[PDB]
RNA sequence: ACCAUCGAAAGGGAAUCCGGUUAAGAUUCCGGAACCUGGAUAUGGAUUCUUCACGGUAACGUAACUGAAUGUGGAGACGUCGGCGCG
C-alpha cells in the first residue's frame, strides 16, 4: 500500500 | 549489353520468334596458370539489349554450336 | 609525444626502458640513500 | 546534511548512477529511492516519474543540477539520476529522504 | 516491486511493430541461449478493427471487427509498460520458448491468439487494448 | 499538452488504483 | 598534355555544367560533363539522413520500389527511429497526464 | 584470470574480494594480471587485503578500488639472524659444513634460480654417495617450474626424520612447515622486503631458530647497514671452512666430465644466476664490476 | 620591453572578459535551474585509521572553503 | 480559399556515348551500343483457405505486398575560408 512516492527531509 | 552464365537462356533467347542473328566469336587468351587457351563469346540481342554468354571451355562450346538452330544464322568472329 | 618530446622511435624506446628502470629503482633508492 | 548521507551511500551501500542503470534497477525491483536532478530533461523525467508510480519506488528531487549532484556523489562528472539499491552504513532512507 | 509479469500491457517503442499495443505472456528476466538479455515474449495487436456504426452491413461489420495478430519476443527497453492489465489465461500455454523456434507452433499461436482477441473485442472488454495509439 | 507528473498522481489521493489501472478513459 | 574544354553551349565555370576528363577508346583525352550528385533524405524531426533508404535525384524515386525509399516500420521513409520512439512515448505520457488530471478535477468539483 | 575469462563464468554476483600477501599481488610482475581480475569483478564491493609487509606497498593499495577502508597495523629476540662473509667459491662447501655439523630438525636452503636449485641438488646427492656428509639427513628439491603435483607431493614428503629443502622464493611467503630450525639464504634475495619473509620460516611462538645469509666480500659492507636502517640487525657469525683441504673444486670438475649434461646444466645455472644478478634492486650494494664472476 | 608589457595587459583584459562572461553563464544558468590505537590484555595495542581513496572529495571541499 | 501575365540561351531542369565519315556537316549524319517520358495492353509471380505478405531484440531487410478527403515531411534549396584523408 502507497499513499506517497515524493520524498522530503524529516528533521526540518 | 547484359552479360549471361546460362546457357539454356541463351537457347531461349535465340529460339523467339525476333531473332536475327548470333554472334560467335573466339579469343586466343591466357589464364592466372599461364596455359592460353580459347574462349567463346556467344552474343544474341533480345528486345532491347545485347546478351552475351562467356564459355573458357572448348568441349561446352561445340556443344552449344552443335546445339544451336539449324535455321539460325551464325556469324563467326 | 602529442608535446615534442620525443624526436624518432630511438627517443621513444629508450625512454620507455628508462622509466621502467627508474620504476624498478625509486622505492629502494630512499633506503639506499639513508644508510649512506 | 544531505550530501553526507549520499556520500556514505557511495562509499558503502549499492547504487547505480544513470538513466540506464536506474530504469533496469526499476525494471528488476532492486531500487529503493532514486534521486532525480533539477537538470534532467522534461520526457526522461516523467518516464521515470511513471516508472516509479508502476514499481512503488520512493522519488527524491535533488536541490540541483546534474553536475551538483555528481559532485555529492564524489564524482567529477555529471550524473542526472541515481538509484538507491542499499543504504549500507547510511541512513538515507531511514530519514525518508 | 516487480511490474513486468504476465498481463501487463505494454507499447512497443522500437521495430517494425512500433506504437503497438501488446499483452506479455511470459517474461524472461535472465535472458535465454539465444536471446542473452532481459526480454518477454507478448502477443500484440498488429491491425486494429475499425470503428462500427449503425450505418454498418452486417456483411460489413464482420469486416471491420477483424483483428490481426502477432507474436514477438521483445527486449525490455524496446517496451514501455503502462498501468493497465489484461488476462492472458486463453493462450498462455501456446507462446513459449519452444514457439519462436519452431514456425509451424508460431502458425497455430497467431491463430489462438487472433481467436481469443476476436472474442474479448467482440464482447466489449478491453477497449483501450483495441484502440488505436496516436502519435 | 503536458507529460505525466507525479505530484498530479499524488494529489488525486490514490495511487494504488492508479498503479492497478482502474480509471481508463478514451478520449477523441 | 592533351587540351580540352566545354562540350555544351555554357561557356562558363557555372556550378550546372563541371567537366571531367577521359581517356576514350580513340586514345584521346576528352571532356565529359557531371550531373549534380544526389543527396539523401533528412529526417522531418531533427534533419538527420535516413538511414536504409536509396540516394537519388528527385525524379529518380519515381522509377523504383517502394521498398528501396520507405522502412517497414511506422513513419519510416519520413522520420528516423529514435524520432518515432520519442513520439510514442510523449504520446502515451501525454494521455497518461490528460487521464490524472481528469480524475484530479472529478475529485476537485466533487466537493459540491 | 583464465576462468574469470571463460564466457562460461557471470561474475555480475560477487560482493566479496580477498588478496593475501596483497603487497605481492601488486608487485610490478603481479600487478598487469591482477588489474585485469580486478577488471572483469564488479567494482563495488567489499575488499580485504592481507600482507605481513602492507606497508611498503604504500600508494598501490588504491589500485584495487578500495571504497570504504580501515588500515590496520599489528605489532608485537624470537629466533637469530646471521650473516657470514666468504669468499663465493667456497660457499657451497661451508653450506655442506652447516648441514653436517649443526642441530635441527628441518633445514630450509634457498637458491637463486630453479636450475641453481635442481644442479646443486644433483651435486650434493652425488656427494652423499661418495658419504662426504656423514647424517640423518633426506634432502628434497622443490622449485616453482615443476609440475604442480610434483610439488604438492615434494612439498607433503617434506612436511612429514631430518630434512633439507633446496627451494626457490615459492616457499619463502606465506606457507609454514612446522618443526623448521635452521633458515640458509645462500644468497640475499634480489628485492630486500622479501627477505623479511625468507628468514621468517621460523620463531614461531619464539622457537629457537636461527637464520644464515652469505656474503661476496666485495660490497658486505653495504647490505647489514641497508638492513639496520630498515629496523633489521645481523649479528656476524664466523663459521669455518671445514674438509676444504683439498680437492673440491676438483672433485666438483671431474664430476662434471662425466656426463656433457652437467656442463650445460651448471653453465645454464651460473649464466641464469648472473641475469637474476642483472635484476637487483639497491644497484649501489648489489654492483655487476665488483661481482667476483671467477670465483662464482 | 614596451611592446611585451602592452601585450600582457592586452592578456589581462582578455582573460577578465572571458573570466566574466563564464561567471554570467553560469550565474543566468542558476536561475534557470529552479588514528585511534586500541590496547588489549597483551599490551599488544592495534592502530586504525581510515583512508579516503577518492580525493575528489577534498578537492572540491577545499575550493568551496576558499569560494566562502 | 485567393488571384492574370511578363521577367534568366551564366539561376532551377528527364534522358547519348564511342568509332568512322565531307572540299566545307557532327554529342545532330553512318555503324554499334543505351537511356528518358507518356500511353494502351498481355503473360508470369505474388496477393497462402478462400479476401490487402513476411523476417530480425534492435538499427533494418524484401521480387511484390490496395489506400479517398484531409494534414505534413524530404529532394529541388543555397555564405566564406583553412588544413587533413580518398578517387
Ligand atoms: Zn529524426
Amino acid at each position: 500500500a502507497i499513499t506517497n512516492l515524493i520524498s522530503k527531509l524529516k528533521g526540518q | 549489353a547484359r552479360e549471361i552464365t546460362d546457357i539454356k537462356q541463351f537457347l531461349e533467347l535465340t529460339r523467339r520468334a525476333d531473332v536475327k542473328t548470333a554472334t560467335v566469336k573466339i579469343n586466343k587468351k591466357l589464364n592466372k596458370a599461364g596455359k592460353p587457351f580459347r574462349q567463346t563469346k556467344f552474343k544474341v540481342r533480345g528486345s532491347s539489349s545485347l546478351y552475351t554468354l562467356v564459355i573458357n571451355d572448348a568441349g561446352k562450346a561445340k556443344k552449344l554450336i552443335q546445339s544451336l538452330p539449324p535455321t539460325l544464322k551464325v556469324n563467326r568472329l | 609525444s602529442k608535446g615534442n618530446a620525443f624526436k624518432h622511435k630511438r627517443a621513444l624506446v629508450e625512454h620507455i626502458i628508462q622509466a621502467k628502470a627508474d620504476a624498478q629503482r625509486e622505492k629502494a633508492l630512499n633506503e639506499e640513500a639513508e644508510a649512506r | 546534511s544531505i550530501n553526507q548521507k549520499l556520500a556514505l551511500v557511495i562509499k558503502s551501500g549499492k547504487y547505480t548512477l544513470g538513466y540506464k542503470s536506474t530504469v533496469k534497477s526499476l525494471r528488476q525491483g532492486k531500487s529503493k529511492l532514486i534521486i532525480i536532478a533539477a537538470n534532467t530533461p522534461v520526457l526522461r523525467k516523467s518516464e521515470l516519474e511513471y516508472y516509479a508510480m508502476l514499481s512503488k519506488t520512493k522519488v527524491y528531487y535533488f536541490q540541483g543540477g546534474n553536475n551538483e549532484l555528481g559532485t555529492a556523489v564524489g564524482k567529477l562528472f555529471r550524473v542526472g539520476v541515481v538509484s538507491i539499491l542499499e543504504a549500507g552504513d547510511s541512513d538515507i532512507l531511514t530519514t525518508l529522504a | 516491486a516487480k511490474f513486468l509479469k504476465a498481463g501487463k500491457v505494454a507499447v512497443v517503442v522500437r521495430g517494425r511493430y512500433a506504437g503497438k499495443k501488446v499483452v506479455i505472456v511470459k517474461p524472461h528476466d535472465e535472458g535465454s541461449k539465444s536471446h542473452p538479455f532481459g526480454h518477454a515474449l507478448v502477443a500484440g495487436i498488429e491491425r486494429y478493427p475499425l470503428k462500427v456504426t449503425k450505418k454498418h452491413g452486417a456483411k460489413k461489420v464482420a469486416k471491420r471487427t477483424k483483428i490481426k495478430p502477432f507474436i514477438k519476443v521483445v527486449n525490455y527497453n524496446h517496451l514501455l509498460p503502462t498501468r493497465y492489465t489484461l488476462d492472458v489465461e486463453a493462450f498462455k500455454s501456446v507462446v513459449s520458448t519452444e514457439t519462436f523456434e519452431q514456425p509451424s507452433q508460431r502458425e497455430e499461436a497467431k491463430k489462438v491468439v487472433k481467436k481469443a482477441f476476436e472474442e474479448r473485442h467482440q464482447a466489449g472488454k478491453n477497449q483501450w487494448f483495441f484502440s488505436k495509439l496516436r502519435f | 499538452e503536458s507529460l505525466f507528473n507525479l505530484k498530479t498522481a499524488e494529489k488525486t489521493g490514490i495511487l494504488n488504483d492508479l498503479a492497478k489501472g482502474k480509471k481508463r478513459m478514451i478520449f477523441t | 598534355a592533351q587540351r580540352v574544354t566545354f562540350r555544351r553551349r555554357n561557356p562558363y565555370n557555372t556550378r550546372s555544367n563541371k567537366i571531367k576528363v577521359v581517356k576514350t577508346p580513340g586514345g584521346i583525352l576528352r571532356a565529359q560533363h557531371v550531373k549534380k550528385l544526389a543527396t539523401r533524405p533528412k529526417c522531418g524531426d531533427c534533419g538527420s539522413a535516413l538511414q536504409g533508404i536509396s540516394t537519388l535525384r528527385p525524379r529518380q524515386y519515381a522509377t523504383v520500389s517502394k521498398t528501396h525509399k520507405t522502412v517497414s516500420r511506422a513513419y519510416g521513409g519520413s522520420r528516423c527511429a529514435n524520432c518515432v520512439k520519442e513520439r510514442i512515448i510523449r504520446a502515451f505520457l501525454i494521455e497518461e497526464q490528460k487521464i490524472v488530471k481528469k480524475v484530479v478535477k472529478e475529485q476537485t468539483e466533487a466537493a459540491k | 584470470l583464465d576462468f574469470l575469462q571463460m564466457p562460461a563464468v557471470k561474475t555480475s554476483a560477487c560482493s566479496m574480494v580477498v588478496m593475501d600477501e596483497a603487497d605481492r599481488l601488486l608487485d610490478m610482475s603481479f600487478i598487469k594480471d591482477t588489474e585485469k581480475i580486478l577488471r572483469l569483478l564488479p567494482k563495488q564491493r567489499r575488499t580485504g587485503l592481507f600482507s605481513a609487509t602492507m606497508r611498503s606497498a604504500g600508494s598501490d593499495i588504491f589500485k584495487t578500488g578500495l571504497r570504504n577502508p580501515v588500515r590496520i597495523t599489528v605489532n608485537s629476540s624470537s629466533l637469530k639472524l646471521n650473516y657470514c662473509v666468504v669468499n663465493p667459491a667456497e660457499k657451497l662447501q661451508l653450506l655442506v659444513s652447516i648441514l653436517n655439523n649443526y642441530k635441527f630438525k628441518k633445514c630450509i636452503v634457498y637458491f637463486p634460480t630453479c636450475v641453481s636449485v635442481s644442479y646443486f641438488y644433483s651435486f650434493i646427492q652425488y656427494l652423499g654417495k661418495r658419504n662426504i656428509l656423514v647424517n640423518e639427513v633426506e634432502i628434497f628439491s622443490l622449485h616453482g617450474k615443476l609440475q604442480t603435483s610434483a610439488r604438492t607431493k615434494t612439498l607433503t614428503a617434506f612436511t612429514d626424520s631430518n630434512s633439507v629443502l633446496f627451494t626457490t622464493d615459492v616457499a619463502a611467503r606465506g606457507i609454514d612447515i612446522p618443526d623448521v630450525d635452521l633458515v640458509i639464504q645462500l644468497d640475499p634475495p634480489t628485492n630486500t622486503d622479501m627477505f623479511m619473509h625468507r628468514c621468517g620460516r621460523t620463531g614461531r611462538a619464539n622457537r629457537v631458530g636461527k637464520a644464515i645469509t652469505f656474503l661476496n666480500e666485495g660490497r658486505e659492507e653495504d647490505f647489514i647497514p641497508f638492513m639496520q636502517v630498515k629496523n633489521v640487525e645481523l649479528e656476524e657469525l664466523d663459521l669455518e671452512v671445514k674438509g676444504i683441504t683439498a680437492n673440491f673444486y676438483e672433485d666438483f670438475r671431474n664430476w662434471i666430465l662425466e656426463d656433457r649434461d652437467r656442463f650445460d646444466k651448471g653453465v645454464k645455472a651460473y649464466v641464469a644466476f648472473i641475469k637474476y644478478y642483472s635484476n637487483h634492486s639497491a644497484t649501489s650494494i648489489f654492483r655487476l664490476q665488483s661481482l667476483d664472476y671467477v670465483g662464482i | 620591453e614596451q611592446e611585451r608589457l602592452r601585450k600582457i595587459e592586452e592578456r589581462q583584459k582578455i582573460r577578465q572578459e572571458r573570466k566574466e562572461v563564464m561567471e554570467e553563464q553560469l550565474k543566468t544558468f542558476k536561475e534557470s535551474l529552479n588514528a585511534i590505537t586500541e590496547i588489549y590484555d597483551d599490551s599488544t595495542t592495534v592502530e586504525l585509521e581510515t583512508l579516503e581513496p577518492n580525493d575528489n572529495f577534498e578537492y572540491l571541499a577545499q575550493l568551496n572553503n576558499v569560494k566562502l
